[PDB]
């Protein structure tokens, strides 16, 4: 997945994408993934948490409903 | 499903000098918002010249750095000499370009001298796509450290400044205070920084404290 | 006759001649002393030169930290060998993370040592080694034969003209246990000069020494590392 | 990335430039896009630096194999086929590779492109990368054939340079090549800054 | 499907509804799911039942051959042992619940559930299927040590029934076997045979 | 194991001068039912390592059968070579790694525990490989729960006999029983020092509920 | 213990053009019983001897005729177990060409695969 | 489909349906669903009908090798359990699921084999999507040890019922009766459908079709 | 009579058979003479032309391993060829993994590892049946300077200060030990080599009857051309 | 002439001669015995001392084939150490299987089995080694097997395999086995060892004691050395009169 490279770097259009590097934590790796409903008794409704939006989690990894 | 990556923190600072080269680290291992260990050094001392940084995911920089001791030993068995820091460079990018379908999550830096002793510094990307460089900063806050390294190291968007050559002292300062600077914004830098200096007279360790938090 | 052409056959005698025969292609190489003391274990080869003009042929070969060998017979089967053992203390070494065990790498060697002396088609290993190697008990001086057999010695000697350098070695074994390493090495060589003509003499080009020990790794001496241990033996007593 | 390869009465022309990008970060401005691989082969790279680094560099490898068994050079177009034909049996798995071959050999100048798709077309110019449309509009106005050596060194200099100015992923230094009838020889690389001082000012 | 063994002092009782389902659809309500491995062995299956035959077959075939082989009675354990290996090596593949109960000249009457995924542990009485979780506190509090054969009986005969009632997915009849050193005893409870639970009205 | 289907959770493992002492519940859980409530999770691997898992248990008994045979293997041999801790840990390194590069892992995180030579071990595998030695370790939700008290003890005592080593180790347990939904309060102790490896059990926390009327 | 057979042929050419390994068998078939075979204008009949050396054989238990399909049958002179062999191999023959073309094969495509097994 | 199986006092009665639809369109009006496993064992099939096919006469063929070698009557075990083994091995690929009836030396025996390779032994089976319809009569009037001539018409009765009970099922009844001393193969054992007689007439003449070119080849 | 024994059967002196009788074939070979200096390594190696109508430079028991290594082959050269392929194929294997040169010592210990793996039971199709017929003298300069190594189908390889190999090995060889000597130039090395070709040839030296080849510190491998070889012998 | 060349082949007398010529390998080796008593089986092998450079227990007989199964051999030792490495599968790959330490018969007739798999084809070489086979067990009792060869195996009571095994099965025969322990078992085992040795064609030889029982907890391991030495001092004070 985020091992994608050289997609970006030959053709500015076109479905391939990645640039001439491969780095997985520039190409959207997951890094620290958590649900935004972690921590809570229900699940978060799609959309709930706008991206770029300061975001605290409700609690540590693996306590989502 | 299953997925067979982690991201473990971990920043690899390195920087080519005249005649030395500095490879340095942060001891934190960690996994999502959680720490696994506060004593895990991502620099292993290779040959007697030559240092090498992994970081990543923890599994594959084990699986690397065995690989490559292995590897290092066939080449003593073989040629009856050890390996020079070029050498392992391009070993080690064939190694990673091995697995290009299913690749090492390491972020690898090779310090040490050449075989002229001036100090050597090799990046690599994932699956092997490796130059030779001055300085380098790679992991978690590279981001954070390189524009730093160009405008302290490099002389970057300055006027009017000498180019001084870069000395063991000055740098072994400025490689703490950016790894002070990277435990203060980077959450996956901290706990302690673990620095080796390859001179012409061997390895030398060195350990500083960073913020715990 | 009609038994002395296959492995695989079985004489009227209960002997397999083909072994035998490997073991004379070991009995016909320069001879090798293998020793050890409480310490150390110490390989002393006697090496040859074809010619004048020649180097003389590597006979003690890097094998792990911990283990060297020295070879006596064929030498591409030596190469088979000791290839064999470097991968398998590799193996070891990324598995498990400490030195492969001496006695295990013998046995190892012993079975793969074995096979060919069993099936159609193929032939005894013609080469006989001496291991010297340290671990967590010691040092250890191993012998291994083309019959596959091998034995734990406190000394032995390997190759051409080797029985009297195994009689010097029955002479001091009661003092080879307390050397110190120049003592150890000297004995070897005296073992090892032992097997010299009287109009040959040890010098620094036909002489290699190899040395493992509690805190020393697995060292080869060749040509003017092995002087200081030639330095200080006594002229041939006659 | 932007790379262009033209030819001319005096030979190739290659110019490149040096930025490596990973995501929206810039993680090289010094990355030596034109592959040395023979004293009279030059290839260029776009696309994964890994992938085409290491074919390559097993391109020279082959290249040097065919001198030791034939003991004759072997030429552009059989280099670049060789490439073609390494690269075609991974197609589909995600290789990213544009490449320009160029040469001089018993037919004169050659300049092959070459892609991991499995594309192999000759021509007179190329341009390969993310801002090979811009350099393809500088060198299409400023191109031809009795162009004089200078006059070459600057058109593709100048090629390149719009192209980093236009393009996000293109930038650091252009790296000029000039392959001639005795092997190729390394022009000059001038940093976009100085560029710049000189084209603008 | 509902599947339950109870180990007594002389040996273990068996007990399984009948009921074979197809979405909602009984495709066979007298099923028999009580399988003989051996001839002091049984074993109680559950999940996909062509998974479950195979195995049971092949559990069958090999216990056979390494019985006639070592001229001597098998034992639970070595069953078990089969049953697991088989179940983990192939856990992806299979989806199979098995209990293997059955008495030892050497070690008595013995239960052992292998459930899916592969693992074994003996335990003092098991139940499996999907009507087993309505039952898992009736036999908490029911179960006691010292039974007999026949409180053994009635004790399997009663969750069996409870869990019929309540799971949509068991029914039919009762099949109990008791194995001990003697033989096996099977029986069928069926009709007024089963044991009756009042509804709560009003 | 793409699916673990009967798991066991967190295990803890500290040490103290003298040896490691390693604790982990008795129960196996079927999803959300606690299912088997009277199985071991912690095995004797030698004289001087033990080992507990989390994780699917059927992973936990094919490991248990393998090691126990490369045991028994290597004291057949019975030339004086024993497998330390560190060597046990690499073992397991290598096999979950090995495993999780085939997308076969053994969905498992295991904690080893070892005396040997005068120094106490505690080791950290987890399904993917990862690996790392620690003065104390917690898996599942004790890297939550348990870990930041057991490092809150060493940070103001770094080194600890026996005796609080346990206290401690049944404090996270108490705290564990009280904050994770997929444990029980019957659990075991083990405990590896120059005398061996001791497994004591079924142990029960001391539970206060006054809160409740609050 | 090897699994591997020989790799070379053991019935070769002699310097006179013959195969002696071929006669050598032709003279196994010639010392074994007597059989018979006559076609008929509505049928064929095989016949040969069966005489067991002692009355403790069981008559009924070995069959030197045999059916290969519901309309081929069979009947052999030379060695027993190698006419068991063939036996099985055309009734597994005879088998295929059915689950091929739906109709019983014809005898002379069953003497056919058999003479070049 | 329609096919069902019962087991009466001396031997077995098998049915089906003769309609083979290709989608919602009726592709064949006398299908024959009844297939020839050994002389005195017989299958109905369901599901693929290639793969029902081929299974059925791959496995004659090997229970006529069989009994070929032994000399013995084929068991309907034998034919049971190589059917479920080679169903299993397959995991379900191949859609075959079949009813298997027969006589041996045990006596009648009636199976229901699945495509994933699960089998059951009972005393009558139905199978298709009609098989709830005949199930439903089996339920209401069957009873054990039941005579030819009875089990002829339950049988008849339910895949008539799955005839006139579900869209996929239609056209005839086939019934095969297997006893340990004769086997009856009735095709067509009832016919309750038939076509509407013709209410006039269609214009179909000579010469009414245009013809381009014609090339006629005489064959000696 | 050629078949009574397997290809790896030993003799009662702990031979084996095969590797005794391609070392007999290897004496019937043309000679071929190695020589190595502080300057540099010198191969020279007799043509042994048969006929007027052949070709001479179509003969090449020199070859170019690689740009600092060469080879001479005594003995079967349709045998060496293989043997040359490998070493070339593991020197450009060698560049492609580690970016630099091979030595000589490795080069050599790679080719000498193909010498025994020959064998009929136990084989994959393509092996091979018996051993090489050739010698080969494998002269280079690396980091350790000039070196001279000789390999014998038995798989036994040796540094050499100066050596000859072919049919005239055992005048050539005693030839050399006297001329040769640790302080000799490149010069001093050809013209002997030269010499000791001329006394050991039946024909007459001449620029078509001979290869030379040389390998110096900062120099590739050289094949001397006619008028370098006429420049030579002009005055021995 | 020519019979007795391949093990593939019958001599006219209805005999394989290479199986033979493998069992007379077994008779020239050095004598290892095997006595099987009411609470466990005891191991003695004189193993022959053929240089003094040799460290003590080089070229050991006595294995542990499993936790619970010993095995003496006697014959070619590489042979002999295959055959233990074949038997330590056969018990690891039962123990794998089935779950369970493996019988002693059950695993004496798989290394039988593949001995004899060794004596039917050209394309191998009969085994050169003849070893027992003990072990203990509280549901089993004591048991000692002994395979040959040409891969035939018994059960014993007691057993001696190699140069002189006639005089030892005579000193055998006069022991009452069969109600004797261990603890007199293995200085009557050191007894005989002693006795059928020979001093004027051998040099000199160690007495290797190995023993699996109850005093053992079922376990085979090298007899004690208190043990050994006080059975060696009782060897010769019996051999002295």
């Amino acid at each position: 997945g985020p091992f994608v490279v050289g997609g970006e770097d030959l053709d500015p259009f076109g479905p391939r994408r990645g640039g001439m590097i491969v780095d997985p934590l520039r190409s959207g790796f997951p890094r620290a993934l958590i649900d935004p409903s972690s921590g809570l008794p229900n699940r978060l409704p799609p959309g709930a948490v706008p991206p770029g939006a300061r975001f605290d989690p409700f609690g540590p990894i693996g306590t989502s409903p | 499903r299953f997925s067979p990556y982690a991201f473990n923190g971990g920043t690899v600072l390195a920087i080519a000098g005249e005649d030395f080269s500095i490879v340095a680290s942060d001891t934190r291992l960690s996994e999502g918002f959680s720490i696994h260990t506060r004593d895990s050094p991502k620099c292993y001392k290779l040959t007697d010249k030559t240092v090498i940084g992994c970081s990543g995911f923890h599994g594959d920089c084990l699986t690397l750095t065995k690989i490559i001791e292995a590897r290092l030993k066939m080449y003593k068995h073989s040629n009856n000499k050890a390996m020079t820091t070029g050498a392992i460079a391009a070993m080690l990018s064939t190694i990673l370009y091995s697995r290009r379908f299913f690749p090492y999550y390491v972020y690898n830096i090779i310090g040490g001298l050449d075989e002229e002793g001036k100090g050597a510094v090799y990046s690599f990307d994932p699956v092997g796509s490796y130059q030779r460089d001055s300085f380098k900063a790679g992991g978690s806050a590279s981001a954070m450290l390189q524009p730093l390294l160009d405008n302290q190291v490099g002389f970057k968007n300055m006027q009017n400044v000498e180019h001084v050559p870069l000395s063991l002292d000055r740098a072994m300062r400025l490689v703490k205070d950016v790894f002070i600077s990277a435990a203060e914004r980077d959450v996956y830098t901290g706990d302690a920084l673990k620095v080796c200096i390859v001179t012409k007279e061997g390895i030398r360790g060195e350990t500083v404290p960073l913020r715990k938090d | 006759n009609q038994y002395d052409n296959d492995v695989t056959v079985w004489s009227p005698q209960g002997r397999i001649h083909q072994i035998e025969y490997a073991m004379e292609a070991v009995k016909q190489g320069s001879a090798t002393v293998g020793l050890k003391s409480k310490t150390h274990a110490v390989l002393v080869a006697l090496k040859r030169a074809q010619s004048e003009l020649a180097a003389h042929q590597k006979k003690i070969l890097h094998v792990d930290n911990h283990i060297g060998i020295s070879i006596a017979g064929l030498t591409a089967d030596a190469r088979l060998l000791c290839n064999f053992m470097r991968q398998e203390c590799l193996d070891s070494r990324f598995v498990f993370d400490r030195p492969l065990p001496v006695s295990r790498l013998v046995s190892l060697i012993g079975s793969k040592t074995q096979i060919p002396t069993q099936r159609y088609g193929r032939r005894p290993y013609g080469v006989g080694l001496l291991i010297a190697g340290y671990d967590d008990m010691g040092p250890h001086i191993f012998q291994t034969c083309p019959s596959a057999n091998y034995f734990d010695c406190r000394a032995m000697s390997i190759g051409a003209r080797s029985q009297s350098a195994r009689t010097y070695l029955e002479r001091h074994m009661s003092e080879f246990m307390e050397c110190n390493l120049n003592e150890l090495v000297k004995h070897g060589l005296r073992a090892l000069r032992e097997t010299l003509p009287a109009e040959q003499d040890l010098t620094t080009k036909n002489v290699s020494i190899g040395i493992v020990g509690k805190d020393l790794e697995f060292t080869i001496y060749d040509d003017d590392d092995v002087s200081p241990f030639l330095e200080g033996l006594e002229e041939r007593p006659q | 990335t932007t790379t262009l390869a033209f030819k001319f009465r005096h030979g190739v022309i290659v110019a490149a430039d040096s930025r490596a990008t990973a995501g929206a970060y810039i993680a090289s401005q010094t990355v030596k896009k034109v592959i040395e691989i023979n004293p009279y082969l030059l290839g260029t790279m776009a696309g994964g630096a890994a992938d085409c680094s290491f074919w390559e560099r097993l391109l020279a490898r082959q290249c040097r194999i065919y001198e030791l068994r034939n003991k004759e050079r072997i030429s552009v177009a059989a280099a670049s086929k060789l490439l073609a034909n390494m690269v075609y049996q991974y197609k589909g798995m995600g290789l990213s590779m544009g490449t320009m071959i160029c040469g001089w050999d018993k037919r004169g100048p050659g300049l092959y492109y070459v892609d991991s798709e499995g594309n192999r077309i000759s021509g007179a110019t190329f341009s390969v990368g993310s801002g090979s449309v811009y350099a393809y509009g500088v060198m299409d106005r400023g191109y031809s054939y009795d162009l004089e050596v200078e006059e070459a060194y600057d058109l593709a200099r100048r090629a390149i340079y719009q192209a980093t100015y236009r393009d996000a992923y293109s930038g650091g230094s252009v790296s000029l090549y000039h392959v001639r009838e005795d092997g190729w020889i390394r022009v000059s690389s001038d940093n976009v800054a100085d560029l710049h001082d000189k084209y603008s000012g | 499907t509902t599947i339950m063994a109870v180990q007594f002092d002389g040996g273990v009782v068996l007990g399984a509804d009948s009921r074979t389902t197809t979405g909602s659809y009984i495709a066979n309500r007298v099923t028999d799911k009580l399988t003989p491995i051996h001839d002091r062995i049984f074993c109680c299956r559950s999940g996909s039942a062509a998974d479950t035959q195979a195995v049971a077959d092949a559990v069958t075939y090999q216990l056979g051959f390494h019985s006639i082989e070592l001229n001597e009675p098998p034992l639970v354990h070595t069953a078990a042992s089969l049953f697991k290996e088989m179940c983990y090596r192939y856990r992806e593949d299979l989806m199979a619940g098995i209990i293997i109960a059955g008495w030892d000249p050497q070690e008595g009457g013995q239960v052992y559930s292998v459930p899916m995924g592969g693992m074994m542990v003996r335990q003092p009485f098991a139940i499996g299927g999907s009507g087993s979780s309505y039952i898992y506190g009736y036999v908490d509090a029911t179960y006691r040590e010292g039974m007999t054969k026949e409180e053994c009986l009635q004790f399997t005969a009663n969750a069996l029934a409870l869990a019929m009632e309540r799971d949509g997915s068991s029914g039919g009849v009762i099949r109990l076997a008791a194995i001990a050193e003697p033989g096996v005893e099977r029986q069928v409870l069926l009709g007024d045979q089963i044991p009756k639970f009042t509804i709560a009205t009003l | 194991t793409q699916n673990p289907m009967v798991t066991g959770t967190s295990v803890l493992g500290l040490k103290f001068e003298g040896g490691v002492v390693i604790a982990a519940d008795m129960l196996g859980s079927y999803g959300s039912l606690a299912r088997f409530r009277n199985i071991s999770r912690i095995m004797r691997v030698n004289n001087s390592t033990m080992l507990g898992a989390s994780g699917d248990y059927a992973d936990f008994q094919y490991l248990k059968q393998v090691l126990g045979q490369m045991v028994i293997d290597e004291e057949l041999l019975g030339d004086g070579h024993s497998y330390s801790p560190k060597a046990i840990h690499s073992w397991l390194t290598r096999a979950m790694y090995s495993r999780r590069s085939k997308m076969n892992p053994l969905w498992n995180t295991m904690v080893i525990g070892g005396y040997a030579d005068g120094e106490s071990f505690l080791g950290y595998v987890d399904m993917l490989g990862v690996a790392y030695e620690a003065p104390s370790l917690a898996t599942g939700y004790g890297a939550y729960l348990a870990q930041p008290l057991l490092r809150e003890v060493l940070e103001k005592q770094p080194v600890l006999s026996q005796t609080e080593a346990r206290e401690l180790v049944e404090r996270c347990m108490r705290v564990l029983y009280y904050r994770d939904a997929r444990s029980y309060n019957r659990f075991q102790i083990a405990t590896v020092t120059e005398k061996g490896v001791e497994i004591e059990g079924p142990l029960s926390a001391e539970t206060n509920w006054d809160i409740a009327h609050m | 213990m090897a699994e591997r057979g020989y790799s070379f042929s053991l019935t070769t050419f002699s310097p006179s053009g013959k195969l002696v390994q071929i006669e050598y068998a032709l003279a196994a078939v010639a010392g074994g019983a007597p059989s018979v075979g006559i076609k008929a204008a509505n049928g064929v009949v095989l016949a040969t001897e069966k005489k067991q050396k002692s009355i403790l054989y069981d008559e009924r238990s070995v069959h030197k005729v045999e059916p290969i399909t519901k309309h081929i049958g069979l009947v052999y002179s030379g060695m027993g177990p190698d006419y068991r062999v063939l036996v099985h191999r055309a009734r597994k023959l005879a088998q295929q060409y059915y689950l091929v073309y739906q109709e019983p094969i014809p005898t002379a495509q069953l003497v056919q695969r058999v003479a070049s097994v | 489909t329609t096919i069902a199986g019962v087991v009466y006092k001396d031997g077995i009665v098998l049915g089906a349906d003769t309609r083979a639809t290709e989608g919602m369109v009726v592709a064949d009006k006398n299908c024959s669903k009844i297939h020839f496993i050994s002389p005195n064992i017989y299958c109905c099939g369901a599901g693929t009908a290639a793969d029902t096919d081929m299974t059925t006469q791959l496995i004659s063929s090997n229970l006529e090798l069989h009994s070929l070698s032994t000399g013995r009557l084929p068991r309907v075990v034998t034919a049971n359990r190589m059917l479920k083994q080679m169903l299993f091995r397959y995991q379900g690929y191949i859609g075959a699921a079949l009813v298997l009836g027969g006589v041996d030396v045990t006596g009648p025996h009636l199976y229901s084999i699945y495509p994933h390779g699960s089998t059951d032994k009972l005393p009558y089976v139905t199978m298709g999507s009609g098989s709830l319809a005949a199930m439903a009569v089996f339920e209401d009037k069957f009873r054990p040890d039941m005579e030819e001539e009875e089990a002829k018409k339950l049988v008849s009765e339910a895949i008539a019922a799955g005839i006139f009970n579900d869209l996929g099922s239609g056209s005839n009844i086939d019934l095969c009766v297997i006893s340990k001393s004769k086997l009856d193969f009735l095709r067509p054992y009832s016919v309750p459908n038939k076509k509407g007689t013709r209410f006039g007439r269609y214009r179909c003449e000579k010469g009414t079709n245009a013809v381009l070119t014609e090339k006629v080849t005489t064959l000696e | 009579s050629e078949y009574d024994r397997g290809v790896n059967t030993f003799s009662p002196e702990g031979r084996l058979f095969q590797v005794e009788y391609a070392i007999e074939a290897i004496k019937l070979g043309s000679t071929a003479i190695g020589i190595q200096t502080s300057e540099g390594v010198c191969l020279a190696v007799e043509k042994r032309i048969t006929s007027p109508l052949m070709e001479p430079s179509s003969i090449e028991k020199i070859v170019e391993i690689d740009a600092h290594i060469g080879c001479a082959m005594s003995g079967l050269i349709a045998d060496a060829k293989t043997l040359i392929d490998k070493a070339r194929v593991e020197t450009q294997n060698h560049w492609f993994t580690y970016n630099e040169t091979m030595t000589v010592e490795s080069v050599t210990q790679a080719v000498s590892n193909l010498a025994l793996q020959f064998g009929e039971e136990d084989a994959d199709p393509g092996a091979m049946s018996r051993p090489f017929g050739v010698a080969l003298l494998f002269g280079g300069v690396d980091e350790k300077g000039p070196q001279l190594f000789h390999m014998d189908p038995s798989g036994t390889f040796v540094q050499c200060d100066a050596r000859a190999i072919g049919s005239a090995s055992e005048g050539a060889q005693s030839s050399l030990q006297e001329v040769y000597h640790k302080s000799m130039t490149l010069k001093e090395a050809i013209k002997s080599s030269l010499i000791i070709l001329k006394q050991v040839m039946e024909e007459k030296l001449n620029a078509t009857n001979i290869e030379l080849a040389t390998v110096q510190p900062g120099q590739n491998f050289h094949m001397f051309t006619k008028e370098e070889l006429e420049e030579v012998i002009k005055d021995i | 002439t020519g019979y007795d060349l391949s093990a593939s082949t019958f001599s006219p007398d209805g005999r394989v001669f290479q199986v033979e010529y493998a069992m007379k390998a077994v008779e020239n080796s050095s004598t290892a015995i095997g006595i099987r008593c009411k609470d466990g089986v005891v191991f003695g092998v004189e193993k022959l001392v053929l240089s003094k450079l040799y460290e003590e227990g080089s070229n050991k007989r006595l294995f542990n084939v499993d936790r619970h199964v010993g095995m003496a051999v006697a014959g070619l030792l590489a042979d002999a150490r295959s055959l233990a490495d074949i038997a330590r599968e056969e018990a690891s790959n039962f123990r794998s299987n089935f779950g369970y330490n493996i019988p002693l018969k059950h695993l004496a007739d798989r290394v039988a089995m593949y001995v004899h798999a060794y004596t039917l084809y050209s394309a191998v070489r009969p085994f050169g080694c003849s070893f027992m086979l003990g072990s203990y067990s509280v549901n089993d009792g004591a048991q000692l097997y002994m395979i040959d060869p040409s891969g035939v195996s018994y059960g014993y009571w007691g057993c001696a395999i190699g140069k002189a095994r006639q005089a030892a099965k005579t000193e055998i025969e006069k022991l009452q086995m069969k109600e004797m322990t261990c603890r007199d078992v293995v200085k009557e085992v050191a007894k005989i060892i002693y006795i059928v040795h020979d001093e004027v064609k051998d040099k000199a030889f160690e007495l290797e004691l190995s023993w699996v029982g109850e005093i053992t907890n079922g376990r085979h391991e090298i007899v004690p050395k208190d043990v050994r030495e006080e059975a060696e001092k009782y060897a010769k004070e019996s051999l002295k009169e």
